[PDB]
RNA sequence: CGCGGGGUGGAGCAGCCUGGUAGCUCGUCGGGCUCAUAACCCGAAGGUCGUCGGUUCAAAUCCGGCCCCCGCAACCA
RNA sequence: CUUUAAUGUUUGAUGUUCUAACGUUGACCCGUAAUCCGGGUUGCGGACAGUGUCUGGUGGGUAGUUUGACUGGGGCGGUC
RNA sequence: AAUUCCUUGUCGGGUAAGUUCCGACCUGCACGAAUGGCGUAAUGAUGGCCAGGCUGUCUCCACCCGAGACUCAGUGAAAU
RNA sequence: GCUCGCCGGAAGACCAAGGGUUCCUGUCCAACGUUAAUCGGGGCAGGGUGAGUCGACCCCUAAGGCGAGGCCGAAAGGCGUAGUCGAUGGGAAACAGGUUAAUAUUCCUGUACUUGGUGUUACUGCGAAGGGGGGACGGAGAAGGCUAUGUUGGCCGGGCGACGGUUGUCCCGGUUUAAGCGUGUAGGCUGGUUUUCCAGGCAAAUCCGGAAAAUCAAGGCUGAGGCGUGAUGACGAGGCACUACGGUGCUGAAGCAACAAAUGCCCUGCUUCCAGGAAAAGCCUCUAAGCAUCAGGUAACAUCAAAUCGUACCCCAAACCGACACAGGUGGUCAGGUAGAGAAUACCAAGGCGCUUGAGAGAACUCGGGUGAAGGAACUAGGCAAAAUGGUGCCGUAACUUCGGGAGAAGGCACGCUGAUAUGUAGGUGAGGUCCCUCGCGGAUGGAGCUGAAAUCAGUCGAAGAUACCAGCUGGCUGCAACUGUUUAUUAAAAACACAGCACUGUGCAAACACGAAAGUGGACGUAUACGGUGUGACGCCUGCCCGGUGCCGGAAGGUUAAU
RNA sequence: AGGACCGAACCGACUAAUGUCGAAAAAUUAGCGGAUGACUUGUGGCUGGGGGUGAAAGGCCAAUCAAACCGGGAGAUAGCU
RNA sequence: GCUUGAGUCUCGUAGAGGGGGGUAGAAUUCCAGGUGUAGCGGUGAAAUGCGUAGAGAUCUGGAGGAAUACCGGUGGCGAAGGCGGCCCCCUGGACGAAGACUGACGCUCAGGUGCGAAAGCGUGGGGAGCAAACAGGAUUAGAUACCCUGGUAGUCCACGCC
């Protein structure tokens, strides 16, 4: 579980670590491996668009299979690997015709169950299918946004989404941030939670444990100089100007929501 | 202290080089005025 | 030293700006309520408007001198 | 003159439906061994979004600038 | 008090003597709760004060050993 | 030429980088060298760099650059796909000795290895930009098996000694040996072989993966070292010998044992934790379009070729970078003896230097140091500076606490040399002999030799035995920040920053935001247990009142209100 | 195991002294701090002038930074010396 | 050894006993929409609050959280705290019937161990209603109270502490 190692050194006093032993502790498949180049956060131009993103421990890409395109077919989980990309676990599934794929793994599965993909699998934890088969008030993870796209909300640890409504080509959704959303009724989803369900209490420790996870230090605007942010200046530790962002644009409270086309899916807002 | 000149001929012909310069109109422009002046050492080479 | 505001019944404070008529609450005195007090009810009285002087028909008011209170200022080498 | 009714007509303001504009950083095929791109089928949105021009508002994110003088040194006060 | 101007405020400890320091008193010119408040083991080439050790820091310097200084030969600047 | 002195984890010996003849020889001394100069990194003339195995070029690929079309943009140009470059990376192959004034794994002697072209012979299905395997990988830590290497012993040879002793448990020197081939080890990984079948590997497949039977229990792979061999060979102390006196020529003994042992190798391993650890080709293998009395593939052998460029010297410095012959800076590799935990340090070896001004004097005073009567911070802004503490083993050790600490707290005791225990013990290493055997680099037993702590008891010497170099100053109350860390390169290292953590708030993916006139990228090949902004800043106990003004979110009726 | 303790290599630069027309346009000496990590470092690339980068000093960007260097407007302007 | 103690076994009985997992209707609040219109709400009275931007009222539909009318009783269960809509699975205790069996294994119990209302605390979710602190309106000599409109912690959930 979430385990915490003794204070025997300052910085040691605040770690807890999340240890699974579901966990294979051997090496990734080679045939379903990518290089991974970090960027710190600069484009084509070259310059650091995005702040704070350098350092971090080299990565190897575990690329996963989000469509799950092989339907009708049943699959065996054979080990859960440790995917660092993902902020949650993933499942090397091997079909029934002797081909390796990773997914993301959900919360109750252990090494040995089976599943099968599309409308005709059985209803049970894991297991893809459209929703138009689904039933009304269930709990999915790995919503598609578009019939093939693969999956892009709730794939995070622990992270799913309820199902309210199901009315004719479209599905309203419930989110987690609490925003209720429609989505074609043909979109897989996939259901259950995604694992690694106690991901949310890693309180990493030391300065360093974020250090090599990949992001920099977030220097305060109160410490800046008058020219380098639109805080700065005073003589020892003074504001008094509405709080913004590096740009002036004022953030704590600005709805920067300025889409227009996405208005018509959007059924009840996050309040 | 380390001063500012620690020479390595492979970078130093890959930003001042021949065809450093000719790559582009800033570039040539450069070129264009050493001939200008008639100098021998238009760059740097051997 | 200078700038700005202030001094009004016992007390705290309006009115002053844009002059002739000084108001409000507690308080003080008398009466009533209760066996007695307070609270509450009824009523009346109560102010040299800091002080001197000038202007106007008329000055708490408008201006100036002085006394007192109050906030600020009282600096850079 | 006014309260108002039916029709015709004149432009305008909403709502719904539709497909051909358009979007498509959805699926598939071809040029092609190439996650770019173009075209072809098809699905989903749909005369919206977005773009040009005009226009109101916000706007130290950014730019060009002003912020006086005498002064028993300058500032404050004071004065023109 | 990293904040108290008036102030070395007052009282007590420390000292032969203590504008600093430690602990309290609230009359807080003008502390105060995420421009965070109040404590805290540990940490600190950090700020302050104390006791021991230790010594030329000092009382008050004395001698000695080397490199320059002085002398001789050669070479031979500088700010002004 | 003879002593003295100095560095010796360098002031030594070699590469990369970078310079560009500074390398070597003869000769010259005006100018250069901070002086002299017959001297030299200076001048003049000459000589020197020899490769199929080293490196580069070459094949491959990362970041990243360029980038046919194309997208986009006032032009320039920006972005980017197919592609093409790009090592600091992966990929074939050589070691020893001798020789020059200067070059050498490049030349000579000896002995081997790698890849292709061509040809004969005997066999036989080969064949891509496609697929599969391989390459292919992290930090930290532990142990075993070894070598480089060193000490000692025996052996061989010389000497037996200018002051007392020294034919002996005596002294000095040497006792060196590679690649390749053969064996296939300690040890590591993994269960092998066969038949049938498959919606899988964008087409196919005898290859890989997958699912069922059969049979055996071992097979395969990997692998430093030692040992043979290479090698009755080379080298080889030291004589004999000729000195143009610089050196050459010739000859040539022993060449083994034990022990200690790395940071080198086995290890691109093994165990474990987590932050989860290049790519592509060579290489092996399977086939398609096809081609099959072929072409080609496999193997043995004969033979040809392996081009080009660099190769000198400096390379921790008078030869690079700092204007200089500058007390400075510069990555990698080897790195011995005694003491020692050690690459610290001290003294020495190999090897290389005495740092390009010297000679006297012995004043004040300055810099670098030593000792110091009595006192002990009385100095002063202030214990700044110096002094002093300083090792190992053992005993012992407070408040307080987050129960890890505090702590090496503080404060003390024993250390030398010799003898004995014990002709060196415990322990380690470990031949011969013996026995067995699925017979080899095997397993037990066996114990010689070699090597070797620490302790107990006793004795003795010094004023002082961790005697030198090296080597903490300790404790108390308290402010600030939690802490390791970062920052003003060239006056500010801090209480400033950051930080893990908390909170608010923004964002539903063609995401907010950011760079960019745009495309396109980053954000993320992630998606609310996620990402961005802002504020605070471990942790513990908390975080109270105000919506007036400002900003912002929401609501839209009315009033006002632009273009049209 | 550890942003763990002690301590060389390596990197850093707290106190003092010398030096200040120096040995040197920030170094030497005696000591100090970190020393398995937010570590250090080699080679090679990328980000650029109102731009970059920044554990944030308005520090750093070839000994120059509250806006680099070079050329060009340009013989800028100067009620000033 | 015996058997009246205690305990085990064969078969049943009633039950809000406990844990996990599912589900239903009433009711409230809220969200969008339709109808429709000046009060609603509140109290001792009043005021804050809400409403002509159109509430309350009524109807349709939808998202949700907590609590389970009636049955329900000085009824039942457990050692106690305490526990009730229904349903499934796991499981404890109690009592009864006729006999058999072990044959005193029993009573109590300092220290020690476990369980233990509510409120409170911790990490992470959830939040309808109710509701400390708090704000305002009244009440009052004053009201940092009772009364009234709102409202955070909390009350709910899993895992720990007290």
């Amino acid at each position: 579980a979430v385990v915490k190692c003794k204070p025997t050194s300052p910085g040691r006093r605040h770690v807890v670590k999340v240890v699974n032993p579901e966990l294979h502790k051997g090496k990734p498949f080679a045939p379903l491996l990518e290089k991974n180049s970090k960027s710190g956060g600069r484009n084509n131009n070259g310059r650091i668009t995005t702040r704070h993103i350098g350092g971090g421990h080299k990565q190897a890409y575990r690329i996963v299979d989000f469509k799950r395109n092989k339907d009708g077919i049943p699959a065996v989980v054979e080990r859960l690997e440790y995917d660092p990309n993902r902020s949650a676990n993933i499942a090397l599934v091997l079909y029934k015709d002797g081909e390796r794929r990773y997914i993301l793994a959900p919360k109750g599965l252990k090494a040995g169950d089976q599943i099968q993909s599309g409308v005709d699998a059985a209803i049970k934890p894991g297991n893809t299918l459209p929703m138009r088969n689904i039933p009304v008030g269930s709990t999915v993870h790995n919503v598609e946004m578009k019939p093939g796209k693969g999956g892009q909300l709730a794939r995070s640890a622990g992270t799913y989404v309820q199902i309210v409504a199901r009315d004719g080509a479209y599905v309203t959704l419930r989110l987690r941030s609490g925003e209720m959303r429609k989505v074609e009724a043909d979109c897989r989803a996939t259901l259950g939670e995604v694992g690694n369900a106690e991901h949310m209490l890693r309180v990493l420790g030391k300065a360093g444990a974020a250090r090599w996870r990949g992001v920099r230090p977030t220097v305060r605007g109160t410490a800046m100089n008058p020219v380098d942010h639109p805080h700065g200046g005073g003589e020892g530790r003074n504001f008094g100007k509405h709080p913004v962002t590096p740009w002036g644009v004022q953030t704590k409270g600005k709805k920067t929501r300025s889409n227009k086309r996405t208005d018509k899916f959007i059924v009840r807002r996050r309040s | 202290m380390k001063r500012t000149f620690q020479p390595s001929v492979l970078k130093r012909n890959r930003s001042h080089g021949f065809r450093a310069r000719m790559a582009t109109k800033n570039g040539r422009q450069v070129l264009a005025r050493r001939r200008a002046k008639g100098r021998a050492r238009l760059t740097v080479s051997k």
